[PDB]
RNA sequence: AGCAAAAGCA
RNA sequence: UUCU
C-alpha cells in the first residue's frame, strides 16, 4: 500500500526517459497538471508544408493498367503427388481380400495388369545420375515378389539400405559441423547461398490441369458418419441444404484427392516415427466406392522413406515416389522438369472403335517433407467445409430481400447462369452445381500449392476488387497511391504456376467487367 | 392418406444387380424415417435396413452387411434400394414402410403402415 | 508442442493408461480371446500396473454391479436442461 | 472451355462472395532458421524514421538512446515518429471535455484491482524468457526460479502473496549493488530490460515475417496494470475496436453509419474511407504514455501514481537480445559453423554477405554485451491497449465544437484499421477535412498509409474483416480450428468438440449448414483416433472384438456411449448438453450399472490419466 | 541430388 | 501402424 518513495536508482533512469527539454520528473510531473488547452494544435499546422497531404487520385473506367506477369522460362510441376496424369490398379471386389493390410492388399492388386517388359529408360534426368533408379525397381520387385515366397503375413516390409538406396535420399550427403574457434583458421567461408530466386513464365498445363479437376466422374469417393435426427425447422433448412451439396460435389474429381492425400500422410506420419533409422515399403492406397455399391481398394504406386531423425517442429524427412502413367513425356517435357521417366510395359486395350495397345510408363522422383506439410495434408476434409461456407452466405444474402430459402436455387435448371467460365468469344456460363465444384477444386489446390507468395497476393488482390465493385454500383471511389498497390502484388509473382495463373483470371476479370 | 407404391421387380439371375424405388404422397416425406421388411415364402416378415429423416444413419440385418445399400430423396418423395451380388435365398417378396418415429434406433424395428406391391426373384 | 498426435500415436501402443493395484486382482490377465490387458513392466515404485485400453469396454460388460442412484442428484443443473428440450 | 472461378463477382456483388479470396493458406508457412536477420533489421527502421532526434548516453548502463520527442516537423510523406508533447496532451485533455469523468472513475476501478490481487493470476500467461537461464520457460517455472533468487537475499517480503509485495521486492532488488546468485549492478539491469527476439510462424496473411519479440519476467506485472486501465478507458468509449469484438460488434458499426448519415440539409455529400496505418508500433515511445499516464493520474494519490509511471520507464530504456546467430560455410571441406550472437561485435566483417554487413554496419555501434539498445520505438507483441486509446482522440477532433469550419467527421478505430465517415457540402470541402486528418494524426506519431486505403461514398466499407454493405455486416474474424481431437481423453475430447462448435455459432456466424457437417468429420477423427467404431459398423482393429461383444449383448443401443459401441446422437439443436445426461435414461440397467461405479479401478469411468514423459 | 526460400534442414 |  505505501510506496511514498520509488528509490535513488531507478529514479535516475525516469530523468532519462524525459522529453529533450526536461531534466526532472518532479518539476514535468506539476508541469502537465498547468496544462491548459490554449489551441496548440492549430500553431504547429501553420508549420507543416504543404508537401505533406492526401490528393484524392479519382478511380475511372480507363486507369487499372493489367497486372505484368513474369518473363522467363516456363515452370514446372512441384506436387507431392501425381494430379491427373494417374493410373490406379484395382481388383472390383465386394468384400474386398486383404482389406485390413496395405501390403497384401496392394501385392493381391498387383496381379492384374501382366506382360511387365524388362524395365528400360526413356527420358534422363538432366541434373543427377539416372541408372541409380532403374536399380531400385528392379531392387523394389524382387522384395515384393519375395513376400510370395515367404509368406509370413508381415505388416510392413523394412526394405535394404543398398547404395541405390543410399543416393537419391542422400544419408551421409551433409556436410560437418564445428564450432568458430576450429573453423577460423579456414580461408574458404561463406554465410550462405540466400539470393532471389528464378523468376518463371508460366505455362498453359495449369489450365488442362484445372479444368479436368471440375469434371464428373463414376464413383462417390466419400462416407461421412451420422448424426441425430431433426425435429425443428431450423435443422430441415440444414438437412436440405447440406443433402443439396453432398449430392453434386461427391461424383467430382476433387474429392478423390482429399481422400488420396489423405491415406498418404497419415501411414507415412505413422511409420516414419514408428520405424525412424530403416527405409520402408508404403503404398499408395485409396479406397473407393463405385456405382452399383460395389467397393473397391486402388493403387496409385509405392513410396520409399529413408532416415528421419526427427525432434523439433521443423525437421525434414526425403522419399522416393513411384507413381504409374500413360502420359507419354514428349509433349510437355517442361512439367515434367524432375522427374526421371522408365518404361514398363503396353497395356493391350482397344477403344470402342480400333485397337491402340498403349503403353505404360513410371514416374520417379525424390522429395521432401516436413512435419507440417503433412499434417496440412490429414486435414483436408476441412475443404469441403470452406466449400460450403461460401453457398450458404451466397444464400443468406438473398434472405435479406424475401425468404430466399435453398430450395429456390438448387433446382430451375437453368435460370441464373452463372458465368463461371471464359470461352473463346463470350463467357459460357453453367448451374450451381458446377459452381459447388469450382469453388472445391480452388479450394483444395490452395492446400497442395500452400505457399508464402499466395498468402500476399491475395490480401492485395482483394482491395483492387472493393475498389473497382464500387465503381461499377457508381459509388464515386478514389484512391491514393496506385503504383504503391500493384508493385506489391507483382512481388509475390515469382515461380509458384498457381499464382502465376490467378494473375491470369483477375486480369481477364477487368477486361469483362469493363475495367 | 399413407400411400405407397412399388417398382423395379423382377427376376433375374444369382450374382446380378437391381434397384427397387417406392413412392409416397399425403403427409411430409422428409418428417419420417422409413424401413424395407421381406416376406419369404413360408416364413414370417423381417426388417431388412432402415433409415431416418437427414438420410444419414443407416442400419442393416446382421446377414447382409456390405452388400445392400439404402438412400432417400426427400425432394420428390421416393425411397431407392440397391442390392447387389444378391444371395439365391434373398428371393421374396419386399415390402416397403413408414416408421413413426423419426429416429431409428428407439423402440423396436418392425413394420407399421404400408402394402409390399413389389416383389422379385 | 501438440497433444492429439501424441494421442494417436501412444494409443498405436498397447497399454497406454496408469492405474494402481487395485485393477491387478479384479480382472484377468488375458481376454478368452488371447488379447491382453495386463502386462507388468515390473517397477520398484508401484510395479507399472499398465493396462490396455480393452479393459475398459471389458469392464462395461462384465464387473462389479452396483445399485445406487445417487448420480442423478449430483448433476441437477444439468438434469433441468432435459425438461426444457421437451 | 476454360473454367475461371473469379468471373463469378459479375453477377454476386464483392461483399457476398469474398470467401472466395481467403485462401485459409497461412499456417504453414512457418519461418526456417534461426531469426536473427530482421531483428537486425527493426532496430535499423526504428532508428531510420527518428534519427533527427539528440541522441545522448545514458547511466549506469552505458549505452547510446535515441529521442526524437518534441523534434522538428517533417516534409517528406515517409513515416515519422517525430510527435509533440504539447500536442497529445492537448487531445487527451479534450477527450475529458466530451466524455466527462471518465478518467477519474476508471481509475478507481484500478485503485482496488492494486490491493485486491494475487500473484498466482500473473502466472496465467503466456511464455517468458526468465533472466536466470537466457532461456525461454513457461510462466510457472519462470516465476518459482525468480523467487528463489529473491529469496535468497535477506529480502524475503514476497511471503504476503499479493502482487503488490512482489514489486517492492525487485524495487528494493535493483538498487544493491551485487546480487547472489557474482553479477554486479551494471550487469543485473542489463539482464532485467531484455526482451528475447524470435522469427514470427505461422504467419496468416503476410508475405515474410515479422521479429516479435517476447519480455521478461519483472516487466509483464507492471504491463498486467496499465493494460487493466486501458481497458476500461477503452471500454466507456463508443468508436473502440479492440476489447468489443464478436457478434456485438456486429452491431455497434451499424450505429456510427446511422448517425452519421442522418441527413439535416439534404445538399452534402457522404464519403467513407478504409485505412491501414503504416508502421504502428515502429513510431510509438513510450515517452508519450508517460505524458498520458501521468494526466490519467491527475489529483490521484501518490503511491497510486508512481507504479503505474514504473513500466514506461523500462520500456525508454528496453533491450533486445538477437537470434541464435548465422551459420557460416565452405564448399571446398564442406561443413557449417555456428556463430553466436555476441562476436558479431568482434568478427571480421568481410566473411559476411554484402546486405548483411549493411546491417551490422550502422548497429555496429548499438552493442551492449552482445545486446542492441534502443528506445525511439516499441515492440511487436507487446501492451497497445493505451495506444488506441490515442488515435480515437482523433476521432473526438471533429464534432464541430473543435474544428469551426464546416467539415466534420466521426469513425471506427481498431489498432492498424480505422474508418472515417467525412461530411461536407461540396468534394473540395471534403479533400480539406481529410487533409487535416492525415496531419493532425502525423503530429502524435500515427501515419496513415496510402497504398492499402482507399475512398467511396458511403453504404459500404471495410473495418477488421467485418464487411458492411448496405446493411449486412458478413464477419470473418477468426477462422476454423479444424474441429479436430484435442488429446486428453475419451470424455474430454467429446465434451469439447461439441461446445467449440456451439461457441463459433453464436458468437462468429457459422451457418445452420456447416454445423452439422462438421460435427460429421469431427466425430470421424474421434472414433479413428480411440478406435471406437460402433459395432453394426464390420471394421476389424486391435479393440473391435469386444465392442461386438457388447453390441449384440444390448437390448436399446440408442443409450450407448459414442467412446464404445454407441451411436451419434447430437445435432444443432442440443449440442449444449453433454453426452452421459443426454442418453442417461435411454440406458439400459445392466449398462448403467457398470458405468458410473464409484469403485472404478481406473480412477467417469471412461477419464483417464495417459502415460505422460515429456521428454 | 532434391526440399525450400531472404536462412536452414541434407 | 486397417478413416468401406
Amino acid at each position: 500500500e505505501e510506496r511514498f518513495e520509488i528509490t535513488g536508482t531507478m529514479r535516475r533512469l525516469a530523468d532519462q526517459s524525459l522529453p529533450p527539454n526536461f531534466s526532472c520528473l518532479e518539476n514535468f510531473r506539476a508541469y502537465v497538471d498547468g496544462f491548459e488547452p490554449n489551441g496548440y494544435i492549430e500553431g504547429k499546422l501553420s508549420q507543416m508544408s504543404k508537401e505533406v497531404n492526401a490528393k484524392i487520385e479519382p478511380f475511372l473506367k480507363t486507369t487499372p493498367r493489367p497486372i505484368r506477369l513474369p518473363d522467363g522460362p516456363p515452370c514446372f510441376q512441384r506436387s507431392k503427388f501425381l494430379l491427373m496424369d494417374a493410373l490406379k490398379l484395382s481388383i472390383e471386389d465386394p468384400s474386398h481380400e486383404g482389406e485390413g493390410i496395405p501390403l497384401y492388399d496392394a501385392i493381391k492388386c498387383m496381379r492384374t495388369f501382366f506382360g511387365w517388359k524388362e524395365p528400360y529408360i526413356v527420358k534422363p534426368h538432366e541434373k543427377g545420375i539416372n541408372p541409380n533408379y532403374l536399380l531400385s525397381w528392379k531392387q523394389v520387385l524382387a522384395e515384393l515378389q519375395d513376400i510370395e515366397n515367404e509368406e509370413k503375413i508381415p505388416r510392413t516390409k523394412n526394405m535394404k539400405k543398398t547404395s541405390q538406396l543410399k543416393w537419391a535420399l542422400g544419408e551421409n550427403m551433409a556436410p560437418e559441423k564445428v564450432d568458430f574457434d576450429n573453423c577460423r583458421d579456414v580461408s574458404d567461408l561463406k554465410q550462405y547461398d540466400s539470393d532471389e530466386p528464378e523468376l518463371r513464365s508460366l505455362s498453359s498445363w495449369i489450365q488442362n490441369e484445372f479444368n479436368k479437376a471440375c469434371e464428373l466422374t463414376d464413383s462417390t469417393w466419400i462416407e461421412l458418419d451420422e448424426i441425430g435426427e431433426d425435429v425443428a425447422p431450423i435443422e430441415y433448412i440444414a438437412s436440405m441444404r447440406r443433402n443439396y451439396f453432398t449430392a453434386e460435389v461427391s461424383h467430382c474429381r476433387a474429392t478423390e484427392y482429399i481422400m488420396k492425400g489423405v491415406y498418404i500422410n497419415t501411414a507415412l506420419l505413422n511409420a516414419s516415427c514408428a520405424a525412424m533409422d530403416d527405409f520402408q515399403l508404403i503404398p499408395m492406397i485409396s479406397k473407393c466406392r463405385t456405382k452399383e455399391g460395389r467397393r473397391k481398394t486402388n493403387l496409385y504406386g509405392f513410396i520409399i522413406k529413408g532416415r528421419s531423425h526427427l525432434r523439433n517442429d521443423t525437421d525434414v524427412v526425403n522419399f522416393v515416389s513411384m507413381e504409374f502413367s500413360l502420359t507419354d513425356p514428349r509433349l510437355e517435357p517442361h512439367k515434367w522438369e524432375k522427374y526421371c521417366v522408365l518404361e514398363i510395359g503396353d497395356m493391350l486395350l482397344r477403344s470402342a472403335i480400333g485397337q491402340m495397345s498403349r503403353p505404360m510408363f513410371l514416374y520417379v522422383r525424390t522429395n521432401g517433407t516436413s512435419k507440417i506439410k503433412m499434417k496440412w495434408g490429414m486435414e483436408m476434409r476441412r475443404c469441403l467445409l470452406q466449400s460450403l461456407q461460401q453457398i450458404e452466405s451466397m444464400i443468406e444474402a438473398e434472405s435479406s430481400v424475401k425468404e430466399k430459402d435453398m430450395t429456390k436455387e438448387f433446382f430451375e435448371n437453368k435460370s441464373e447462369t452463372w458465368p463461371i467460365g471464359e470461352s473463346p468469344k463470350g463467357v459460357e456460363d453453367g448451374s450451381i452445381g458446377k459452381v459447388c465444384r469450382t469453388l472445391l477444386a480452388k479450394s483444395v489446390f490452395n492446400s497442395l500449392y500452400a505457399s508464402p507468395q499466395l498468402e500476399g497476393f491475395s490480401a492485395e488482390s482483394r482491395k483492387l476488387l472493393l475498389v473497382v465493385q464500387a465503381l461499377r454500383d457508381n459509388l464515386e471511389p478514389g484512391t491514393f497511391d496506385l503504383e504503391g498497390l500493384y508493385e506489391a502484388i507483382e512481388e509475390c509473382l515469382i515461380n509458384d504456376p498457381w499464382v502465376l495463373l490467378n494473375a491470369s483470371w483477375f486480369n481477364s476479370f477487368l477486361t469483362h467487367a469493363l475495367r | 392418406q399413407v400411400q405407397l407404391q412399388e417398382s423395379g421387380g423382377g427376376m433375374v439371375q444369382p450374382g446380378g444387380s437391381l434397384r427397387l424405388s417406392c413412392l409416397a404422397s399425403g403427409f411430409t416425406f422428409s418428417n419420417y424415417a422409413m424401413t424395407w421388411v421381406r416376406q419369404a415364402p413360408g416364413k414370417g416378415p423381417e426388417w431388412v435396413s432402415m433409415v431416418s429423416n437427414n438420410g444419414a444413419d443407416t442400419t442393416y440385418t446382421d446377414s447382409v452387411k456390405g452388400r445392400f445399400t439404402i438412400s432417400r430423396d426427400n425432394a420428390k418423395n421416393t425411397l431407392y434400394l440397391r442390392m447387389n451380388n444378391v444371395k439365391p435365398e434373398d428371393s421374396a417378396v419386399y415390402y416397403c414402410a413408414k416408421r413413426r418415429y423419426g429416429g431409428i434406433w428407439t423402440g423396436q424395428p418392425t413394420d407399421y403402415d404400408y402394402l409390399g406391391q413389389g416383389t422379385v426373384t | 508442442k501438440n497433444p492429439s498426435l501424441r494421442m494417436k500415436w501412444m494409443m498405436a501402443m498397447k497399454y497406454p493408461i496408469t492405474a494402481d493395484k487395485r485393477i491387478t486382482e479384479m480382472v484377468p490377465e488375458r481376454n478368452e480371446q488371447g488379447q491382453t490387458l495386463w502386462s507388468k513392466m515390473s517397477d520398484a515404485g508401484s510395479d507399472r500396473v499398465m493396462v490396455s485400453p480393452l479393459a475398459v469396454t471389458w469392464w462395461n460388460r462384465n464387473g462389479p454391479m452396483t445399485s445406487t442412484v445417487h448420480y442423478p442428484k449430483v448433476y441437477k443443473t444439468y438434469f433441468e436442461k432435459v425438461e426444457r428440450l421437451k | 472451355m476454360d473454367v475461371n472461378p473469379t468471373l463469378l463477382f459479375l453477377k454476386v456483388p464483392a461483399q457476398n462472395a469474398i470467401s472466395t479470396t481467403f485462401p485459409y493458406t497461412g499456417d504453414p508457412p512457418y519461418s526456417h532458421g534461426t531469426g536473427t536477420g530482421y531483428t537486425m533489421d527493426t532496430v535499423n527502421r526504428t532508428h531510420q524514421y527518428s534519427e533527427k532526434g539528440k541522441w545522448t548516453t545514458n547511466t549506469e548502463t552505458g549505452a547510446p538512446q535515441l529521442n526524437p520527442i518534441d523534434g522538428p516537423l517533417p516534409e517528406d510523406n515517409e513515416p515519422s515518429g517525430y510527435a509533440q508533447t504539447d500536442c497529445v496532451l492537448e487531445a487527451m485533455a479534450f477527450l475529458e471535455e466530451s466524455h466527462p469523468g471518465i478518467f477519474e472513475n476508471s481509475c478507481l476501478e484500478t485503485m482496488e484491482v492494486v490491493q485486491q490481487t494475487r500473484v498466482d493470476r500473473l502466472t496465467q500467461g503466456r511464455q517468458t524468457y526468465d533472466w536466470t537461464l537466457n532461456r525461454n520457460q513457461p510462466a510457472a517455472t519462470a516465476l518459482a526460479n525468480t523467487i528463489e533468487v529473491f529469496r535468497s537475499n535477506g529480502l524475503t517480503a514476497n511471503e504476503s502473496g499479493r502482487l503488490i509485495d512482489f514489486l517492492k521486492d525487485v524495487m528494493e532488488s535493483m538498487d544493491k549493488e551485487e546480487m547472489e546468485i557474482r553479477v554486479n549492478k551494471r550487469s543485473y539491469l542489463i539482464r532485467a530490460l531484455t526482451l528475447n527476439t524470435m522469427t514470427k510462424d505461422a504467419e496468416r496473411g503476410k508475405l515474410k515475417r515479422r521479429a516479435i519479440a517476447t519480455p521478461g519476467m519483472q516487466i509483464r506485472g507492471f504491463v498486467y496494470f496499465v493494460e487493466t486501465l486501458a481497458r476500461s478507458i477503452c471500454e466507456k468509449l463508443e468508436q473502440s475496436g479492440l476489447p468489443v469484438g464478436g457478434n456485438e460488434k456486429k452491431a455497434k458499426l451499424a450505429n456510427v453509419v446511422r448517425k452519421m448519415m442522418t441527413n439535416s440539409q439534404d445538399t452534402e455529400l457522404s464519403f467513407t474511407i478504409t485505412g491501414d496505418n503504416t508502421k504502428w508500433n515502429e513510431n510509438q515511445n513510450p515517452r508519450m504514455f508517460l505524458a498520458m499516464i501521468t494526466y490519467i493520474t491527475k489529483n490521484q494519490p501518490e503511491w497510486f501514481r508512481n507504479v503505474l509511471s514504473i513500466a514506461p520507464i523500462m520500456f525508454s530504456n528496453k533491450m533486445a537480445r538477437l537470434g541464435k546467430g548465422y551459420m557460416f560455410e565452405s564448399k571446398s571441406m564442406k561443413l557449417r559453423t555456428q556463430i553466436p550472437a555476441e562476436m558479431l561485435a568482434s568478427i571480421d566483417l568481410k566473411y559476411f554477405n554484402e546486405s548483411t554487413r549493411k546491417k551490422i554496419e550502422k548497429i555496429r555501434p548499438l552493442l551492449i554485451d552482445g545486446t542492441a539498445s534502443l528506445s525511439p520505438g516499441m515492440m511487436m507483441g507487446m501492451f497497445n491497449m493505451l495506444s488506441t486509446v490515442l488515435g480515437v482522440s482523433i476521432l473526438n477532433l471533429g464534432q464541430k465544437r473543435y474544428t469551426k469550419t464546416t467539415y466534420w467527421w466521426d469513425g471506427l478505430q481498431s489498432s492498424d484499421d480505422f474508418a472515417l465517415i467525412v461530411n461536407a457540402p461540396n468534394h473540395e470541402g471534403i479533400q480539406a477535412g481529410v487533409d487535416r486528418f492525415y496531419r493532425t494524426c502525423k503530429l502524435v506519431g500515427i501515419n496513415m498509409s496510402k497504398k492499402k486505403s482507399y475512398i467511396n461514398r458511403t453504404g459500404t466499407f471495410e473495418f477488421t474483416s467485418f464487411f458492411y454493405r448496405y446493411g449486412f455486416v458478413a464477419n470473418f474474424s477468426m477462422e476454423l480450428p479444424s474441429f479436430g481431437v484435442s488429446g486428453i481423453n475419451e470424455s474430454a475430447d467429446m465434451s469439447i468438440g461439441v461446445t467449440v462448435i456451439k461457441n463459433n455459432m453464436i458468437n462468429n456466424d457459422l451457418g445452420p449448414a456447416t454445423a452439422q457437417m462438421a460435427l460429421q468429420l469431427f466425430i470421424k477423427d474421434y472414433r479413428y483416433t480411440y478406435r471406437c467404431h460402433r459395432g453394426d459398423t464390420q471394421i476389424q482393429t486391435r479393440r473391435s472384438f469386444e465392442l461386438k461383444k457388447l453390441w449384440e449383448q444390448t437390448r436399446s443401443k440408442a443409450g450407448l456411449l459414442v467412446s464404445d459401441g454407441g451411436p451419434n446422437l447430437y445435432n444443432i439443436r442440443n449440442l449444449h448438453i453433454p453426452e452421459v445426461c443426454l442418453k442417461w435414461e435411454l440406458m439400459d440397467e445392466d449398462y448403467q450399472g457398470r458405468l458410473c461405479n464409484p469403485l472404478n479401478p481406473f480412477v467417469t469411468t471412461h477419464s483417464w490419466i495417459p502415460k505422460r514423459n515429456r521428454s
